[PDB]
């Protein structure tokens, strides 16, 4: 347990610099897009995005003092339903408009008509309204299952709790392993399998179609794309993958406790998550010169 | 013959030349030494008009000082409330390369002009219902650059075919024609009682002409490039011409003088855009470098900085009482400033 | 997507 | 008779008489400081009398 | 008071209404500007449905082609008022390199004129050569060294019309951020629109690309 220190301690840095990179990019990236910049079917999909980051950054404080001392909440019931209702929406959010990012970018890649005559700021805006619909049905067991319950030791831990529900301590035991096991499926598929097969078949798309074209006079658009996947990717598969091996073993961990690496690996790869919510203005709006001419031009 | 009655002519040019330095004894800035500058003016924009979606060419107060027209290339001719921001009206454009716009005295009409080479004349009382056409003049061989209201049934139009024209709206035809030119004609500005006005061409040049006559009655060559803008002073015995030169030039009709010259040694971009103040002493002038500069019309000080555009600035107009003045841009903005 | 951290403690079944 | 017309239009600008560019300079000068008092840019008016709030 | 400012807010936020769905409508259309020598027979070959403005819908795509051909003043001043089309329709006559200042050359001229042009740095040109059944039976009678001196090929129309074409590529010195697409007109059917489809449909992947982010 002598490395255990590093692991307890890397986390609380990473969120730390997560939080201060996240709310300058998403302060800048919402002053220019929303104010000093055309309004545009891809301007307002980066305020989006930029927008569920700074609401999920904003919260990072919270989540940082909460884990400073081992996930205890000093806060009370509303403050925690609060925190964790707005990072879940805008972790889903985030994801799904990463998602529908990618695929407006292959329909307009691979069907440049389409997205000429069928691509306006209305109809954008209608269909950037789904994916936070979405968000809300799946932050609803967040909304009512999860509640605030102090142990007889003091100390306040605020997580999902199934007291009222389940009526008796067999009917709670058997809600709560239904709950948590849909909710790993239902991470595990919408919130991960559903963007990273988008991201992976959308940009698979973009690089073949332009490839096929001859349309690649230097390596800065295959750098970009190939940068996006993989941050995404080596940013998120590893938390839902520790997620889904916790949500299957959930049952032999709570009645044996056999898997303990899970416990103490959640947190570097939220870690790693988090971090990829912040960076996500960076290589989703950082990238274009426009934005980066305004952003020099304003200052 | 020809040769000879040519050369005649330029050392008739020469013997202006010499009147206009014999005339020449003191320069304005001279005699203007002696009187406090004005200063500073903190002008700020007290309203955006966001209406248009594609560059802003031209705009028109209203003598009313609250309704003014603007003329963008998306094809839309949208009249702006302009004490609360609101589109009065939103007129459609056969055409959508206006590079003009005009606004009657009695502000019953509205004209545009541009590639189309057609003045579209719009009623704007439409008692019956709609905006609609009401006339379109169609005898200009060059882009429309330039137009103004003499009054309901009178126009002056600019055009690039070198030649000026003043048309007549109850006929649709050209009343007399203004030649003389050179270059293509680019601007052109009226005088307070409508018997008198200004155009400045690509050939460097600013002609006077005689509305009634037809005939040029003066031509100020001071400028070392073109001229995309002019303007009457309020008293209409001087106006001020922009050019590409990075220089404002002041000239007087009562002695053909260059003034003064209104140019700083950090600005090298052109003038798209001029106009005077109620009193004529602020000329504010538009330019090329994305923002406007407010200049001292006797003392040749920068007194202010428009510095609210997102793109470069095309049209400039003040209002008839002075009270604000309404910058328009190519970003697709209006900025109006006190 | 926020994950659980001590929801195994059996604070899930606790009154 | 192109040049002809030039020159019939060249001559007539001769013709009309030229004042003193000093009295041209301060009599435009005068025009300013007369209306200087109602020219709203040239002093900044109080919200109440300014319609732009 | 109210009564009437309520009035004017409704008619205002009903004009912006109409202005958003007119500019929405209007943003559909593939602005084209032509310049150039057979500009004429582009026009007419595509006429599905001042300055001539003609709009045809060619696979689903709308276009709006603006011929500047009856404008004889200065075309800095009213260039500018391009800025921003899809692209530009350049036509030059392979024919015209014997007629005459050579004619050729002019037409060099005026394509280096909008290639070095700063309202069109980004904006790609759509470059036809025109007339070609004539220029085979030209170039083998008339040489190439009569318009080109510095030519040392055959008079065959096989390898003048590509020296010709790469003649004007080689023109452009904004390299690397707009590309020059080349055709050479054929009386054959839906093969001078598609070209332009074809061409107009590459340049809006670059467009969404750079707004994008990846270019």
């Amino acid at each position: 347990s002598a490395g255990y220190t590093v692991l307890r301690i890397l986390p609380l840095v990473v969120l730390g610099v997560t939080f201060v990179l996240g709310v300058l990019g998403n302060g800048l990236v919402i002053w220019v897009a929303g104010f000093r910049m055309t309004r545009t079917v891809t301007t307002i999909c980066y305020l989006n995005l930029a927008l569920a980051d700074f609401s999920f950054t904003a919260t990072l404080p919270f989540l940082i003092v909460s884990m400073a001392m081992g996930e205890k909440w000093p806060f009370g019931w509303f403050l925690c339903k609060l925190i964790h209702i707005v990072v879940d929406i805008n972790l889903f959010g985030s994801v799904f408009l990463i998602g529908f990012i990618a695929l407006d970018r292959c329909i307009c890649v691979l069907h440049p008509v389409w997205a000429q005559n069928h691509r306006t700021v209305s109809l954008a805006m209608k269909v950037i309204v789904g994916p936070w619909i979405l968000a809300l049905v799946l932050t609803l067991p967040v909304f009512l299952f999860l509640t605030t319950v102090t142990i007889p030791n003091g100390d306040t831990y605020c997580t999902f709790n199934f007291a009222s529900w389940g009526g008796t301590p067999e009917e709670r035991l058997k809600v709560a392993i239904t709950m948590l096991t849909a909710r790993g499926i239902i991470r595990f598929v919408i919130g991960f399998l559903l963007p990273m097969s988008i991201v992976a078949i959308c940009y698979g798309l973009i690089a073949a179609k332009i490839h096929k074209k001859g349309m690649i006079k230097s390596s800065r658009p295959l750098r970009v794309l190939t940068a996006v996947v993989a941050s995404f990717f080596i940013c998120w598969f590893p938390f839902q993958l520790v997620a889904l091996l916790g949500t299957v073993w959930l049952k032999e961990m709570l009645f044996y406790g056999k898997y303990k690496i899970i416990d103490i690996l959640v947190n570097p790869t939220s870690s790693l998550a988090f971090f990829n919510s912040c960076l996500n203005p960076m290589l989703y709006v950082f990238v274009g010169q426009d934005f980066r001419e305004r952003l020099i031009h304003s200052l | 013959e020809l040769d000879q009655l040519r050369q005649e002519a330029e050392q008739l040019k020469n013997q202006i030349r010499d009147a206009r330095k014999a005339c020449a004894d003191a320069t304005l800035s001279q005699i203007t030494n002696n009187i406090d500058p004005v200063g500073r003016i903190q002008m700020r924009t007290r309203r955006t008009l966001r209406g248009h979606l594609a560059k802003i060419y031209a705009m028109h107060w209203g003598t009313d000082s609250r309704l003014l027209v603007s003329a963008s290339q998306d094809g839309k001719l949208i009249i702006w409330d302009s004490y609360t921001t609101n589109k009065v009206h939103a007129i459609p454009l056969r055409s959508s390369w206006v590079m003009t716009c005009a606004y009657a005295p009695s502000g019953n009409y509205v004209a545009c002009g541009g590639l189309d080479n057609i003045c579209s004349i719009y009623n704007l009382k439409t008692r019956e219902g709609n905006v609609r056409v009401s006339r379109e003049l169609a005898g200009h061989t060059g882009y429309l650059s330039c137009c103004r209201f003499l009054d309901d049934n009178q126009i002056v139009t600019s055009s690039g075919d070198t030649t000026c024209a003043l048309w007549d709206i109850e006929t649709g035809q050209q009343t007399t024609t203004f030649t003389g030119h050179t270059g293509d004609v680019m601007s052109l500005s009226l005088a307070p009682d409508t018997r008198l006005f200004v155009s400045g061409a690509c050939d460097a040049s600013a002609k006077l002409w005689d509305v009634r006559e037809g005939m040029c009655r003066q031509t100020f060559t001071g400028h070392e490039s073109d001229i995309n803008a002019i303007c009457f002073f309020p008293n209409g015995n001087a106006f001020a011409t922009g050019s590409d030169d990075a220089t404002c030039r002041l000239f007087d009709l009562r002695a053909d003088q260059e003034l003064m010259t209104y140019s700083h040694d950090n600005i090298i971009c052109g003038i798209t855009s001029v106009s005077f103040s109620k009193s004529g002493r602020l000329l504010l002038a538009g330019y090329d470098d994305f923002n406007c500069n407010v200049w001292d019309a006797l003392k040749a000080d920068r007194a202010g900085v428009l510095a609210g555009h997102d793109n470069r600035v095309s049209c400039l107009g003040v209002t008839d009482d002075g009270m604000a003045v309404a910058t328009g841009s190519w970003d697709s903005f209006l900025k109006i400033w006190n | 997507m926020a994950p659980r951290g001590f929801s195994c403690l059996l604070l899930l079944t606790s009154e | 008779a192109q040049a002809r017309k030039l020159v019939e239009q060249l001559k007539m600008e001769a013709n009309i008489d030229r004042i003193k560019v000093s009295k041209a300079a301060a009599d435009l000068m005068a025009y300013c400081e007369a209306h200087a008092k109602e020219d709203p840019l040239l002093t900044p008016v109080p919200a109440s009398e300014n319609p732009f709030r | 008071v109210s009564a009437e400012d309520k009035a004017a807010a409704e008619r205002s936020k009903m004009i912006d209404k109409n202005l958003r769905e007119d500019g929405e409508k209007a943003a559909r259309e593939v602005k084209l500007l032509l310049l150039g020598s057979g500009k004429n027979t582009i026009v007419k070959q595509m006429k599905i449905i001042g300055i001539v403005e003609t709009h045809f819908t060619f696979k689903d795509l709308h276009f709006k082609m603006f011929d500047v051909g009856a404008q004889r003043s200065e075309r800095k001043k009213w260039i500018h008022c391009f800025e921003g089309v899809t692209a530009i329709i350049f036509c030059v006559a392979l024919s015209a390199y014997d007629l005459v200042m050579n004619r050729m050359h002019a037409s060099m001229k005026l394509f280096d004129s909008i290639c070095n042009n700063k309202w069109f740095t980004d904006t790609s040109i759509i470059l036809f050569l025109n007339k070609k059944d004539l220029f085979e039976e030209k170039i083998t009678h008339s040489p190439l060294t009569i318009c080109f001196p510095e030519y040392t090929g055959a008079n065959k129309y096989d390898e003048a019309a590509s020296y010709i074409q790469s003649k004007f590529e080689d023109l452009n010195k904004r390299k690397d951020t707009k590309e020059i697409y080349t055709h050479f007109t054929c009386s054959t059917d839906t093969k001078n629109v598609q070209f332009v489809f074809d061409a107009v449909t590459d340049v809006i992947i670059k467009n969404n690309l750079k707004d994008c982010g990846l270019f």
